[PDB]
This record gives C-alpha cells, structure tokens and sequence, in this order.
C-alpha cells in the first residue's frame, strides 16, 4: 500500500521486472532502470537523442479500447539464473528499422553485445510482442517476435518498411547469439494477403508451443475487422505452424468484442486470461456497462481446436481463406466477469485459488478470487487512482516481495499492496473475505499476512482460509 | 556397383529406390548422391570401396524426376533442390555449404526451371560472380504474351548476406536478365531455353567466354545463339531495372563489396523490388541473330573449337534432337 | 468534344485490354502450316435443315480452301 510512486516526464511504453536487477521501464526514447522500491533511477539510456528523452515525433493516443503508440517495442530480460554469467536484456525500438539490441541485464551505460534491425515493428502504432525460449542441439537463447511489420508510409523519406520479400512476414524467429539477430529461411510465419493488419497483443510459452494471442485490425480506419484469435508454432529452431483459433468474449454484447486489450498466462493452471472489448464510437459515446469483459480460456481447448488451416497465415497445403475456416473456442463461462472499462490483467494462484488482478480505465485495480467452479466473485478494490488515469495493459508482479504489485499508467508506476487485510478487524470477519493473502494473527489480534504475523511452529498464530471462519477462537 | 536403397527398406513395396542422380569426383574420391527412398544421401567411392556419407538434403532430390541443379567451387556447394520434402512450392538457389547459407528471396523467380549454372572469375576475387540459367513465368500476363521466358541470373560468389536480421541469410546480390534469341530478317522468336554450354577464349580473357544456348519456341523448331560473358555483366551493371525510375542506390544492386561488407539495406531493398534489369541480353556480334535456326526440335548443345588440317579454326556445334539423333 | 475529353484521347488512343475471340476459351477456329491470305463465309443449311459455316480461304499459292 501507498506511494513509493515513481513518475516520468513522458508516459510509459513498457516495463519488465528483473528478478535480482530493478525495474525496467520505457518512456520516451529512454529506458530507466528503477529500484524495487521506485526511489532511485540507477540507470538510464539515451536510445534515440544524447540527453532528449522526448518523443521525437507526437503520438495522439485514440479511443482507449484502440490500441496506443510506442518507441519501445519490446524489453525482455533472460538469462537470470545462470550462477557465473550475468542476466540479458532485449531492448527493441521502432529506431533503425525496428532495430532491438541484447544488452547485460543490469547497468545501462554497458554497451549492447549485438543488435539488428527488422526485429521488431519500426511503426510506433505497430503491434509487437515476443519471447524468448531455448531450443536446437546447442540449446542456444531464441526470440520469437510478432509484430506489424509493414503499414502505408506516407512519408517518402523515413520509410522504413522491411524488404518486399519480407512483406508478409507475421512471425520471426531470431537467434539471439547470431549476426543481426538472424532469422534463417524456415524462420517465419506469413500473412495472408488481403487478410489486412494483425495486431499482436503478447507472446507466452505452453505446452511445448508458443502462443501469439492478436486479432485483425485497421490502423488507417482504426477498427478492428475479425475475430480476436491465438496462433500456435513449435518451440523450434523453425517456425513449424501447429494452427489457429478465434475467442469468444462477446457475451453480455451484441455485436461482441472484437478487440483484446490484456493477456495473460495463470502459471500453474493451464488456464489463459484475456481482456476483450467493442468498439467505443470514435469517441467515447457508445460507452456501455457491458462493453468489455475477463474471459479465461482453458489452454487445452485452445490447443485442441486450433487447426493448420489457411486463413490468417500461409500454409503449404492449402490456399489463402479457401479451406476450412477458423474454429471459435468459448471461454469458461463461469468465469466471464463483464465490466465498462477493464483495461488490464494478470493471475496467479496463491494457495490454490487463482487471483487476478485486473485494471481499469478509471485508474481503479480490481481483484477477484474464483470459487470451486471457477466462478467469478464480486471484484474487490484494492487501489485507486486519484487522477483516474488508465491503467496500462501490463499489470507486473514484484519478484521479490510477493505481497507487491507494479501497476503502470499514464506516467508512473506505483508498487501497491496485494491486498489490504488490515480493512479487517474481527478474525470472523476476515476469514470469511476469502482472502488468501488474508490470514488472521492469534499473536496481535489483527489480520495479515504471514510474514506481518510471527508464524511460530508451537502456537500456530496464523490461521488461513483453508479452514474458514469456523475454526476462530469466538 | 550396386548402392542399394540398402538404408531403409520400404514396407509396402512401390518405388523406393535409390536413384543415383549426381556423380562428382572430389579429392576424396567419387562422391555419388541418391534419393535413398525419399531420404537423400550420399556415398564415396575411393578404392572399390562404397563409404556411406549419410543424409545429405539439397544434394538430391526426392524423387529422380525432379529438376534438380548442384554446383561445385572450392569446398562451396550451391543447389537447387529442396532440402525437406514437406517444402513450399518456392524453388531456390540455395548455398549449401559455405561460410554461411544463403538463399533466393520469394520474389526473385516465378516457377523457375533450371538448366545450368556456373562461377565467373572476374578481374578482383572479391566481383567473383555466379550466373545460371533458366526459364521462367512471363511477367507479362497480356494474352499476346508467350507464357515463359528464358533467363540468366547473376549472383556475387563472395555475398555476405544483408544487413537486417531478415534479411542476413538471403542472396542480396541477386539480378535477372532475359536472354533473347530472335532473328533479324525475319522477325522469328525462339524463347525456350533448353540447353547452355560454355566454351572458354584461347585469350583466357573471361570476357570473350561464349555461352552457346539452344532455343525452341512453340512449335519445336530450334535456333543456336551466342553470348559472351563481357556482354551479360555489362548488362547486369549498365542496366536501369524493369519499374524503378529513380537514380539508384550508391552502392549499385548486384554489385559485389570489397572488405566482406554486407550489401546496405537500401540497397538491397531496391534489388528486392525490382529483380528483373530492362535491358535484354542480345547475341554476340553486330547483328545480334541467331546462328541458325531450323525446323528440327534440338535439346542439347556441345561446341568443339578446333583447327582443320591448314591451320584454319572452326567451331563445331553438336546437337541432339528429340528423335535421338545428332546433328554436326 | 470538348477539349479535356479529346486531349485525353490524343496522347493515349490505346485502349489497354485486347480484343479477343468469341466465346469460352479465346482461341481460333483453327490454324495449319498454310499461308492464308484471303477470307469469305457463308452461312448455310444443309439438306436437313443444320447450319453451317462454311469459310473459304486463299493460299499464297493461288489455290483455294473449303
Ligand atoms: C518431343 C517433344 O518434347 N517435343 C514436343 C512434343 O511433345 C509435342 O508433340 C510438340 C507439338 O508441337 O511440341 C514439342
Ligand atoms: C552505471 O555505470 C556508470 C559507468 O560505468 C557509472 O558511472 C554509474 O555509477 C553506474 N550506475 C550505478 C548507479 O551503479
Ligand atoms: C529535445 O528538447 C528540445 C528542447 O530542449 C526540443 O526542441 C526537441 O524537440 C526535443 N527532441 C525532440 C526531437 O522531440
Ligand atoms: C550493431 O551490431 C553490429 C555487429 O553486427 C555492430 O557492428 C554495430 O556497431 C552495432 N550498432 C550499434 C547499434 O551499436
Ligand atoms: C483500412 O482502412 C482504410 C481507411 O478507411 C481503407 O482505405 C482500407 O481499405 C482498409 N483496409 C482494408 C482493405 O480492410
Ligand atoms: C500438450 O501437447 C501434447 C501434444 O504434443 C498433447 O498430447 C497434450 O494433450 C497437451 N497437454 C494438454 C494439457 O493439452
Ligand atoms: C485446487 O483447486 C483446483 C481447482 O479449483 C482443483 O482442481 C484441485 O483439485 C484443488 N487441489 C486439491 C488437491 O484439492
Ligand atoms: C463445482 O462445484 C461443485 C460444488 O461445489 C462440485 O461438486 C463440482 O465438482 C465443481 N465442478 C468441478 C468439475 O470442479
Ligand atoms: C584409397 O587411396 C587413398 C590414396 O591413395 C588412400 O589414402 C586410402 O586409404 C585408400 N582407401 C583405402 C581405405 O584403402
Ligand atoms: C511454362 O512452360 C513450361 C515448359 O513448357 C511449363 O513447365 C510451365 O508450367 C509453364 N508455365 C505455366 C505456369 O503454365
């Protein structure tokens, strides 16, 4: 709880929390290497001008359900745990043809070890998303990056559009130890033309696989066209397509949600959450109680009927949209939380209740704990914004302190409680909160966590939700 | 010498033998390449011996009725064959052994189909060139059009790749040119290449290098014309390409760098676009027509430089027909 | 004609596509190795009422073809 605040003169494109180096976060065309705590900036880059971390050019920010412009493309740090060797950090930037560098994960006054261009998108409108994972006989460090590649330059002097053999490149494998972050002759997926813009939301592991959740969208008319979907490839030194599946979050709307504002994996659940919306005018006019919602999708269903088909991507089997069309996979409708304006999420699962936490265009970060059914509770404020500035897509849980959280808008970042048991007084009437971060404290009389409450062996002081309200001393 | 499929027989008996489909003598000895049952590898016959060298793809094809293409320079090898049976539909002229590979963007040919190919020592190593030959789909969709046409492309032998991590791996020195074999008198065409041989100057001068193509148009009558290798690289560096109308790129597409230097992204950006150079390759010679031309459907061409019993030198052509036989 | 309408025709009298053949598949009635110089048709029927076409051509040869 409560202002270790951190601003920034310009609003923040990115943040990825190292696990034994600070926080790192994007704002202009620099990148600043934060104290857990947000009190000290340890480090800075100057990306693009010598001391200018001012937007070289003005990005006007759209409807909030469009999504928003960037320099930063990508920052991903790898490589942590190695015991002899340091941490790395993937930086990409629209900068130099999309160029991204491998840089050591800790001061950012080192020099980068290598770098290409046409990693990532060169568009600050453009979508991009990776990851990076191991693979081949040599078990060398690859990055998979998604990303909208090509959009119309108007202008006829910074174009900056990869080659015309590369047009309809979707998905690219980079070999992070390589000349130019090298992508081979089997290292990409394409798209389909005429299938328009894809807009890439993230890019996470399962399975063996590697997800892309994204869905078609027109950057010139600013409206999204199909349904939000996942691609599926192989963890592989090759792009090997394993196929392709829409998602269903149109519940409580008519014509449905066709845009994906947040994704993300819950760890050890197999399960995958997503934010959807519909449009909201051009404006903000058709703004509704409904008009979006959290939708969790089982990722064996996502696996099982997404099919090779040809629809979105090219295929050697088959033609463009000429085949089979793309199965819709539904969500675990108990789960489905419908909402005005979520913006964010992220899950977990503490002791074995899954808890997301999620974000709102009203500056607010909800929480909902999900039943025996998956059934989603009433959302539970934890924070709330006093200027009501939206919250970024990307809600990053602290490494260290497990009882933290990093959530971003506008143009700071704030670390903020997981939840607030002190709200509580009586052991009743916190044990029936269903809190698993909440425990009651026989030592103080108040309710906390268990690193707030001497948990001794002897008298067990803390008691968990495990067991409920009945087993308090009243 | 029998070199059975013996690697993996196929269950199911239909055609899973192993087609010897290249032969290439090395100081290892005899290297001999077979489709294996579909799974592409090689031997080496040194001593009247049969040493299996394994699965090697892109060495042969799958299939023997494959249009296939492997060239050999140094410890360097270049083919045309794919390297997985589950491949795209998109040939290409792919390093297989080298520094690094490199291979043939998607744009750069339509449904090609090979015939030969060759490295070309210039004046410097480092402008070292590869050129092969080929036919093609017609850019020319108009219904007057003849549907394929006849080419030869350049590549630099010392390429590094490109500069962007897309385009590391590919060709970056890649340009195409259409070779024309028409007769002047009468307005006669021949553009199916069928065959290409190659027959080095008494001078050494790589420049005066004929490369002798046989023609065939539509309805399988036959023209010889002849080339030289000064002219074919003056068109691959003088020409403006087919739908770029802007001065070009400082560093000149299908220009070969100095100091191992990767070919600039605008540069190669510029070639990628536009592969096809505007001007055509014509014979040698004032009068750029064919040798000769007839009504017999000719497929293969052998030319034989050679002094008669006076001194006097004569270059004799020799020419398969369909009907198997040879015309001198 | 007004004057935009024909300065456009002026500097491009060609129209881009082609002009082919009648019917499906834009291919000739036939063609040989003959040197066909001249042309004449004539519709008929015959005995039983069928119509043909029957096309009479010269050769540079000085003959004539039914
Ligand atoms: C023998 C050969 O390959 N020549 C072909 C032949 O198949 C075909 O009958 C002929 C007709 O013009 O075109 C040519
Ligand atoms: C980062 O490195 C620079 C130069 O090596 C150094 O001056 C600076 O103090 C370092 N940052 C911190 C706070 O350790
Ligand atoms: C950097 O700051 C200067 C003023 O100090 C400003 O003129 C310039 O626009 C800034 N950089 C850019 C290109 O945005
Ligand atoms: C990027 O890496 C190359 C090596 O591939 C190096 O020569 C070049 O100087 C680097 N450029 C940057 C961004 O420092
Ligand atoms: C995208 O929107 C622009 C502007 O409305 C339009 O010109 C274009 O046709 C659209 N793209 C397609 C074909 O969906
Ligand atoms: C993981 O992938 C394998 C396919 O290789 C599949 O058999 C298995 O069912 C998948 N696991 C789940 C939970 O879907
Ligand atoms: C934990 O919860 C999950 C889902 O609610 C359930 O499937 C699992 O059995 C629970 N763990 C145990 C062993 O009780
Ligand atoms: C849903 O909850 C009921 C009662 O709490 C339980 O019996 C049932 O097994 C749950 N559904 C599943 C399949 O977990
Ligand atoms: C074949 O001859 C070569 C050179 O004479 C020799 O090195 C090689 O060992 C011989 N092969 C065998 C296995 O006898
Ligand atoms: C052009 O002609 C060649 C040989 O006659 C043939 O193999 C090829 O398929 C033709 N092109 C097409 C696509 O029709």
């Amino acid at each position: 709880a409560d202002e270790p605040v951190w601003r920034s003169e310009q609003a923040i494109g990115a943040i990825a929390a190292s696990q034994e180096d600070g926080v790192f976060v994007a704002s202009g065309s620099c990148l600043d290497q934060l104290d857990y705590s947000l009190e000290h900036s340890l480090s800075r880059l100057y990306r693009d001008q010598a001391g200018n971390c001012t937007e070289p050019v003005s990005l006007a920010p759209p409807a909030r359900p469009r999504p928003g412009s960037s320099f930063s493309k990508l920052l991903l740090p790898y490589r942590e745990g190695a015991a002899g060797l340091g941490g790395l950090l993937l930086t990409g930037w629209t900068f130099d043809r999309g160029a991204c560098e491998v840089r050591p994960l800790g001061n950012l006054s080192r020099n980068s070890l290598r770098n290409g261009t046409e990693v990532v998108s060169c568009h600050p409108q453009g979508s991009t998303a990776g990851v990076v994972y191991r693979a081949g006989r040599n078990n060398r460090w690859y990055l998979a990056v998604a990303a909208t590649y090509v959009l119309p330059e108007p202008e006829t002097a910074s174009r900056c559009n990869p080659a015309a053999s590369d047009h309809d490149t979707a998905i690219a494998l980079k070999d992070t130890e390589g000349r130019s972050l090298a992508t081979q002759e089997l290292g990409r997926l394409k798209l389909c033309e005429g299938a328009g813009s894809l807009h890439f939301v993230d890019a996470f592991l399962w399975n063996g696989s590697i997800y892309f959740p994204y869905y078609p969208y027109n950057y010139t008319s600013g409206a999204a066209t199909g349904w939000p979907s996942m691609a599926r490839i192989a963890q592989s030194t090759e792009v090997l397509f394993q196929g392709q599946a829409s998602l269903d979050c149109g519940h409580g709307h008519p014509d449905g949600r066709r845009l994906l504002l947040s994704s993300s994996l819950v760890e050890a659940l197999d399960v995958w959450a997503g934010v959807f919306s519909a449009a909201a005018g051009e404006g903000q006019e058709r703004r509704s109680p409904t008009t979006t919602a959290l939708c969790l999708f089982r990722m064996s269903e996502i696996q099982a009927r997404a099919k090779r088909v040809s629809w979105d991507f090219k295929t050697a089997e088959s033609h463009c949209k000429e085949g089979d069309q793309p199965e819709r996979v539904q969500p675990i409708a108990s789960s489905t939380l419908i909402h005005s304006d979520l913006t964010s999420v992220y899950g977990t699962v503490v002791m074995n209740r899954t808890v997301l936490f999620l974000g709102t265009g009203d500056g607010q970060l909800l929480k909902v704990i999900l039943g025996e059914n998956l059934t989603s509770n009433c959302p539970e404020v934890i924070y709330e914004i006093k200027e009501e500035t939206p919250v970024f897509y990307k809600l990053v849980p602290d490494p260290v302190k497990n009882i933290y959280i990093y959530l971003t808008a506008g143009k700071e970042v704030r670390r903020i409680r997981v939840a607030n048991c002190n709200k509580h007084k009586s052991c009743s009437e916190c044990l029936t909160a269903t809190d698993p971060h909440c425990g009651w404290c026989h030592s103080l009389q108040r309710c906390t966590f268990q690193g707030d409450c001497v948990h001794s062996e002897n008298l067990e002081n803390w008691l968990d939700i495990s067991s409920g309200a009945k087993k308090c001393p009243g | 010498v029998n070199i059975g499929s013996t690697k993996g027989s196929c269950l199911d008996k239909r055609d899973c033998e192993n087609y010897i489909t290249l032969l290439e003598r090395r100081s290892e000895g005899l290297l001999a390449c077979g489709t294996n049952a579909r799974h592409p590898s090689c031997w080496n016959l040194v001593n009247g011996t049969v040493v299996p060298l394994g699965e090697m793809r892109g060495y042969a094809p799958f299939s023997p009725d494959e249009n296939s293409l492997v060239l050999f320079e140094g410890d360097e090898v270049y083919s045309t064959i794919r390297k997985q049976e589950y491949n795209g539909k998109i040939p290409r002229f792919r390093r297989i052994r080298g520094e690094s590979e490199l291979y043939t963007s998607d744009t750069v040919m339509q449904n090609p189909q090979f015939i030969k190919a060759t490295i070309v020592h210039q004046d410097q190593a480092y402008d070292d060139k590869i050129y092969y030959f080929f036919r093609e789909d017609n850019p020319d969709k108009n219904p007057e059009a003849p549907l394929n046409v006849s080419r030869v492309a350049q590549l630099c032998r010392g390429d590094q790749g490109g500069e962007s991590s897309l385009s590391v791996s590919k060709w970056n020195t890649f340009l195409k040119a259409m070779l024309v074999c028409s007769d002047a008198a009468t307005n006669k065409n021949f553009n199916r290449l069928q065959d290409v041989f190659l027959l080095p100057d008494p001078s050494g001068q790589w420049r005066d290098t004929r490369v002798y193509g046989v023609f065939s148009n539509p309805w399988n009558y036959s023209a010889v014309c002849v080339y030289s290798l000064g002219d074919i690289d003056k068109v691959f560096r003088t020409s403006s390409l087919k739908g770029y109308h802007s001065s070009l790129p400082n560093p000149r597409p299908g220009k070969c760098l100095p100091d191992q230097q990767p070919i600039p992204t605008e540069t190669f950006q510029v070639a990628d676009r536009h592969p096809e150079v505007a001007q055509r390759v014509e014979p040698m010679g004032p009068l750029k027509t064919p040798l000769f031309h007839s009504k017999y459907h000719y497929q293969k061409v052998a030319v034989h430089r050679m002094q008669a019993s006076h001194g006097e030198t004569f270059h004799v052509l020799y020419l398969t027909t369909d009907r198997g036989t040879i015309h001198k």
